[PDB]
């Protein structure tokens, strides 16, 4: 009958922030600094329906640019190898070539005579080769950019992190077990913070995620264009099991005043590829039901899991880093099975250590080795698929775009604004 | 806390929110201030919720509700915007569902809490 | 719209002044964001307006006058501030103009509608 | 000026702090762009605004908006402190009271909240 | 009678702010990024008068900052050519100069024959001269600092630049015609926004400029004291027209780890000075009424147009950028005139590639040549001249001081910050 | 009777802020540009005791990060002597070495043979030692960072500096003579800005601090802990003259595109060991007095003082940077005394150019030469001593963590944070 202004109203609107990072020389301690509160309360609100919309989610891309950025800031005081862009001469190790290269010292006016183990994958054929012989050979990605070296001493470890709202927002989890992406959500639940997100880097395989409560979650932007990822969410984790099993001497050298440069000296032993054991049954299992699930978004059709097209190493393998070391294997052992609806398993992988991460160019890193032997007992928890696109449909592994690995852990999570000012009319007047 | 009662019957949410309200207290990193564009960033959080909330509280200013979390007004409710005798806005209706309801008129709203607060605050002069 | 009716008397452009205050209600209530020093002289420049609404804000409310665009007062006019009575104030001249006639004595009106407002919150707390 | 009367007693600052925030008005280079201190000087004008409305919100909160001096509705307790009207206006100064009644002072504001809430609630429902 | 307090007055001060650019890879475009208005509002504030002053103008020095912080920040992360500083074998071209030099590259144990034209300008002898054999030189700037590439993806070139108050402020616009400068105006506008101000960089002669409404005019802080700089802005434009005819081919090298250094590889054809044609008949005229105005301002003296004294290159040739081709022409054809009260003309240009801009030294830019030849026309709308200070007035070109260029856009504009709190007598009182 | 609610209460709280800083080219002058009040006020606060303790101030801690910062950014644009990383051949002054080296020039294929007299401590030896005859030696500090020269025309002349309070807090400060430091202060005043405190670096003894207004005053955070440092505040001072007698002839070379380098290019006469003569009566007794204040602090016991242990040269030594020369004076014989309970004073000083401030590692500076003599009047206003910890007790020079020096001076002063709202009860309630 009567207009009357209220305070405090509970309604909020779709809006975008800068959230701020907490959690309980890592990185990811250093930022994230922000103590999380014991128990943090998560308030259901009783009949409340809002879109979400994992796709176009402000969330995922303010996580990307803080990952990357967080990686470019850890980098920027480090040591930039720019005197080690010389003629190595490599002569095969008696994969791996044993090059020697004269790099520089503390004192201008000196030189000193240095021979380092470098993966075949690092290097450049400057000259022609020449099998047993000593050829000339240079760093690759040297005439792109400067390497520059990850610190020995600072560690880039995933940790789980929270990305909080400010004041005046609020986070709305879905708590809706069996959701696609773009759609209403029936069971929301206001959060302050998001839930452990730990930022794991790789591609094709999502490592160390969050398990789906319900089934296995087939979640894509448009299922039926070949041009998106797919993310399989798994709801049961499968055992991969990552290993280096050379067992490197790593020396140090001064390339400048206060420049350390951390290499292989040497390799003790055999010199052995490294390789990923996962639990075979378990793999079967996940992929038969992976399949039948794209059965039943794909009816009538035979579902192929084959191995990628012939693109670089960094798209075509899984890519992911255990203790620094940066492996890339090629699973095309796992995706080589069809679903028609009508003991482990080992995987060769390659190691790199000049990475061009972010697919970016012009800016390269030098990761340096660690002495021994290495192994790493990772969960698999997603998939990163993509569809070809015949009454078959060829699914391939995917990934690259860092984008889904984020939206697979923030699928969930909405940011809203809230509005505090409201509107109603009442039964009485001013006076 | 922020969200309590929401999608809950704007009579049980007014009873609340106004007891939440003030109950809320609402608005109002040495690594995370100084290195980095992290520090702007976080002022920058912190100047555009400041004017936010003096937005909101300049709103209720000028309409003369300062200083209240309930204000009732001068301006008689037309039913060009909404047809409902409290049946449903105090009764089954939620904050949420009734903002979307009067999404488009609420300018319209402004302007008449802002025009009759100048019709008072005239006479505010002239009585005396 | 920030200066419309100025310099065209004070007294017809009251009536503008009150429209202006709830149309325009204040004008204070990327590349430039974090590349370079734009972003901070953006915020040093937020900020800057947000002290001086608030310094407003604070005279507002010490003399009484909270929440009001308009406000009377206890204290009487001094004719040593200036001897017009009404004749040129809002028959003639501008809020410019009147705001250089009386530059000097604007402090000193400050103080009795400080010492002013005080008496009275005291006049309150001892007839309660 | 900001502590004048410091010491002394409540009374006489009471009277005195209004006249003296009546006159306070307290609550509102290269360095603007070289190194962290533009920064920081932000740092420290922003948090200060913050506090500043914080302080007015509960003003705002307890109907106390636009009152340097805002006699309540809430009846005074003795369990918050024995004495009443001897020292709290005779002997006592500001800071020993503040740091007698610092114990109670969240009770004090949810109080006043409830006040004010009522308050509200009767201003609505009697009109 | 009773003390009344208002809010809202329409009440203001003279103040300095920091206003926001906006404009509707150009750094141009690049900063300025807000967007303009469609249709700004322009309120006519009726019986206003306003004490302006072009001179002693917070803004003029707000866009020299912003242009020089602008140029800085661009030419932050091109290229710097500090390896490119060695001895150069300089031979004649079978004004130009054909030099080979030893240049560095991707690798820090190679090195790169190098034949690279340079103007004569650019360059400084270390031994000798030889007339037809070679001999060494070095690049201009080097032993006063280092030399950073102009990007050559990232253009310089002016775009309609509007400078926004922030809130609380307005810009004042005086709209009287013939106004001087600094008295009184009677007619004055209230704008959020200037008008589009191109940041056209030149010396002597105001380039793409604003037209005066009425006749030419004349704005100078004190005529009678000679070093201030006249400033005359037209009321009519003269067209000049001015190219580099020579035809080059454009090469380039790594001089580093992805860094790139373009230089003139070669001239097809004949080579030949460069020069600007202005209109004969409209300059004439132009200087005719500019003569009748300075006899105005000067009265009982004859008014002389004569060529700057022997200064600098930077300051006694109308210097100016075409395409990020740096001119400086001798316009001393065009100032060879005398006002007594009682068919183009062509300008030679010399070209530089090597600029110490702002009048700054410890700071150069090399600026890349451009495949073909140049052209390009610029309206002329503005003149700067000093008064030599006989019966006789002597007037050179002027400049160097680049804050009068802007000024000549930025004379009508004042910023203001509004002060609405106020207080009036009224009959009413509180009670 | 009824709870009433006050704003502008005086009542506040111990809290930590930023404080700005004020002073009525020199660093502290470029910093500090904040003019300070004329006749500063303070208003002293009857009946108010306030817990005072200088140590855990967080004002220590601002002035250390603060004056860190500024030496840190006032060498961010000075020239790097990375070129200077070379061998030099050194031969002997005709203490101090006459070295000679191939530095670099502004041309990048130009060398120069340069002579300059380093100190002896400034450099390494690389090749053995043959008294008369050269030998090859390097800088001290090129194998752990690149040394910043320290600007000529820039000036770190101490000033008094004035810290100040931002808006919402005070700094009480401390008026009771003797007070111990940790104790209640039964007169206390109020102040916006502190007093002029000169940020003087030194070592051992304070110079150009404040007097004590009392007697002598001992102060340390636990006496009966060997661990921690003794300040001694003098009541009166004691004069110590120090000066360099070489009468040098100072150099300079380009050593790249704008890089000065400034050395010791000759001595003209003889070469004489710099020194300290400080006033032999007055520190007699002063010491003597501290000796007594200490049996009173240490009852039944001898005091000795004796020099420092046998540590490194910065922390055994008495360290200043008279004019642009940093001194290491050899104190033992001032602390060469001992207090039973029952005419100048020359020191010899060592000279460093190489300097590692603050105890930094990774950090040195390159102080430039002073053309001339040097000389400088001080005055020694304090003491930092360290009790050795038998029925006597040693008390040995000390200091090295400069903090201690700025806890001399602001040992008075406490930041507090203003609260203004208040309740209280009355005899009304609202109605
Ligand atoms: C999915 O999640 C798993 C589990 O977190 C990850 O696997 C872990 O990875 C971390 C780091 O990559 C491993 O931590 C490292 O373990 C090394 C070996 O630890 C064993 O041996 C040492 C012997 O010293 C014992 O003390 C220890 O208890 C273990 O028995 C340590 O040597 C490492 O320390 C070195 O690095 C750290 C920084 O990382 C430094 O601070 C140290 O000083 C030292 O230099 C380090 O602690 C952990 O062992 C792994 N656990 C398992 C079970 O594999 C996966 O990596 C993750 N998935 C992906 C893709 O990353
Ligand atoms: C006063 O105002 C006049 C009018 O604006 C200015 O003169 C004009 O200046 C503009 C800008 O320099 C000229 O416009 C055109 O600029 C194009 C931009 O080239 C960039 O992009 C290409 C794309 O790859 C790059 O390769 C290149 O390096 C640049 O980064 C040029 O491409 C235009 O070239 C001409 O040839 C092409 C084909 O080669 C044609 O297709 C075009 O249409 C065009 O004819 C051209 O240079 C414009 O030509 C100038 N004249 C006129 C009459 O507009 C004055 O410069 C200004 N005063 C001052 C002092 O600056
Ligand atoms: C993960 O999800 C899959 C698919 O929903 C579950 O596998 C099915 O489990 C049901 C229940 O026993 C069986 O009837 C089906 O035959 C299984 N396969 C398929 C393709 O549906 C699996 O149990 C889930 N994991 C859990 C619960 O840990
Ligand atoms: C990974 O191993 C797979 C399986 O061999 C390779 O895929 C094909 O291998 C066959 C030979 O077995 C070749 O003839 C094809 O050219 C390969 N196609 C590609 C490029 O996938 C593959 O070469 C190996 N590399 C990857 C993809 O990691
Ligand atoms: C899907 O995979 C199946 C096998 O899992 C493929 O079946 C093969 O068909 C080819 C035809 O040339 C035969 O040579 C092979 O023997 C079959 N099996 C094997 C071992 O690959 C089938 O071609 C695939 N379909 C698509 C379109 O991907
Ligand atoms: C004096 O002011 C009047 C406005 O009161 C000017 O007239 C119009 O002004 C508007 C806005 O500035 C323009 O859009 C119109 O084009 C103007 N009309 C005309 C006919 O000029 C007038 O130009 C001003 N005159 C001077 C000399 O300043
Ligand atoms: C620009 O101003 C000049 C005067 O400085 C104008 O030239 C005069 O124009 C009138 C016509 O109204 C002629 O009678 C005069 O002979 C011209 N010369 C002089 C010296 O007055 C010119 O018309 C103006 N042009 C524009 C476009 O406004
Ligand atoms: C500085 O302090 C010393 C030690 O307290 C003072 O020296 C004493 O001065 C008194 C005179 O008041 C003499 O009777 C004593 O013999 C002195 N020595 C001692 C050990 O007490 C000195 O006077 C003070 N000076 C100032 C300027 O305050
Ligand atoms: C809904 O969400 C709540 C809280 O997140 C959870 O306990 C429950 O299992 C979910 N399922 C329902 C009831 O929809
Ligand atoms: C997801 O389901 C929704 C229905 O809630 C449907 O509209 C949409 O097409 C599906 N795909 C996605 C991920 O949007
Ligand atoms: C993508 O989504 C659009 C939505 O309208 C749908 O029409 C289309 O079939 C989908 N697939 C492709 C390949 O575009
Ligand atoms: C894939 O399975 C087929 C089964 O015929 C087998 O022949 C082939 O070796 C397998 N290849 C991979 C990539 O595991
Ligand atoms: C030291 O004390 C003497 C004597 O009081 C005084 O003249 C001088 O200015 C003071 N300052 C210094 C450091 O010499």
């Amino acid at each position: 009958l009567w207009v009357t202004v209220y305070y405090g109203v509970p309604v909020w609107k779709d809006a975008e922030t800068t959230l701020f990072c907490a959690s309980d020389r890592n990185v990811w301690a250093t930022h994230c600094c922000v103590p999380t509160d014991p128990n943090p309360q998560e308030m259901v609100l009783e009949n409340v329906t809002e879109n979400f919309n994992m796709w176009k989610n402000d969330m995922v891309e303010q996580m990307h640019e803080d990952v990357i950025s967080l990686w470019d800031q850890s980098l920027k005081p480090c040591v930039k190898l720019t005197p080690l862009c010389v003629t190595l001469e490599c002569r095969q190790v008696n994969e791996i070539k044993n090059c020697s290269f004269n790099a520089t010292t503390e004192l201008r006016d000196k030189k000193q005579k240095v021979y380092a183990l470098f993966y075949r994958l690092d290097i450049v054929p400057l000259e022609e080769e020449r099998k047993g012989n000593s050829s000339k050979y240079r760093l690759i990605n040297c005439n792109t950019s400067a390497i520059t070296q990850a610190c020995p001493k600072v560690t880039f470890d995933p940790i789980p992190i929270h990305y909080c709202a400010p004041a005046g927002y609020a986070i709305l989890k879905c708590n809706n077990k069996t959701f696609n992406g773009t759609g209403p959500c029936n069971n929301v639940s206001t959060v302050q913070c998001t839930h452990g997100i730990k930022p794991v880097v790789s591609t094709q395989l999502l490592l160390n995620g969050s398990l789906a409560e319900g089934e296995i979650i087939i979640r894509s932007e448009n299922l039926t264009n070949n041009v998106k990822t797919i993310i399989v969410h798994l709801n049961e984790s499968v055992e991969i099991v990552c290993t280096r099993p050379n067992n490197n001497t790593v020396k140090s050298i001064r390339i400048g005043p206060g420049q350390w440069f951390y290499y292989t000296g040497d390799i003790i032993g055999n010199i052995r590829q490294a390789y990923c054991n996962i639990k075979k049954d378990d793999w079967i299992r996940t992929l038969q039901r992976v399949g039948k699930k794209l059965a039943e978004h794909f009816p009538r059709r035979i579902i192929n899991f084959t191995q990628p097209a012939g693109g670089d190493l960094e798209i075509t393998t899984h890519s992911f880093n255990c203790r620094g070391e940066f492996f890339y294997c090629n699973t095309s052992s796992l995706f080589n099975s069809t679903y028609n609806p009508n003991l482990d398993i080992t995987i060769p992988c390659r190691i790199k250590q000049i990475i061009n991460m972010w697919q970016r160019v012009g800016q390269a890193m030098y990761a340096p080795p660690i002495e021994g032997n290495i192994t790493c007992k990772s969960n698999i928890t997603g998939l990163l698929l993509v569809r070809d696109g015949n009454e078959t449909e060829i699914f391939r592994p995917g990934g690259g775009d860092m984008r889904n690995n984020w939206r697979s852990e923030l699928y969930k999570y909405k940011v809203v604004e809230i509005k505090p000012l409201g509107i109603a009319p009442t039964r009485c007047k001013r006076r | 806390g922020f969200l309590g009662a929401a999608g809950s019957t704007m009579g049980a949410a007014s009873i609340t929110l106004t007891v939440q309200a003030r109950q809320l207290l609402s608005g109002i990193q040495q690594h995370l201030l100084q290195d980095g564009h992290w520090g702007i960033k976080q002022l920058q959080t912190r100047v555009l919720a400041i004017e936010h909330y003096l937005k909101d509280q300049q709103l209720l200013g000028i309409w003369g509700c300062s200083g209240k979390l309930i204000c009732c007004t001068a301006v008689p409710w037309n039913s060009s915007w909404s047809n409902k005798s409290h049946d449903e806005i105090w009764g089954n209706m939620t904050w949420m569902q009734w903002d979307r309801e009067i999404s488009n008129y609420t300018n319209t709203i402004y302007r008449l809490l802002e025009d009759s607060q100048n019709q008072q605050e005239q006479n505010e002069k002239d009585l005396l």
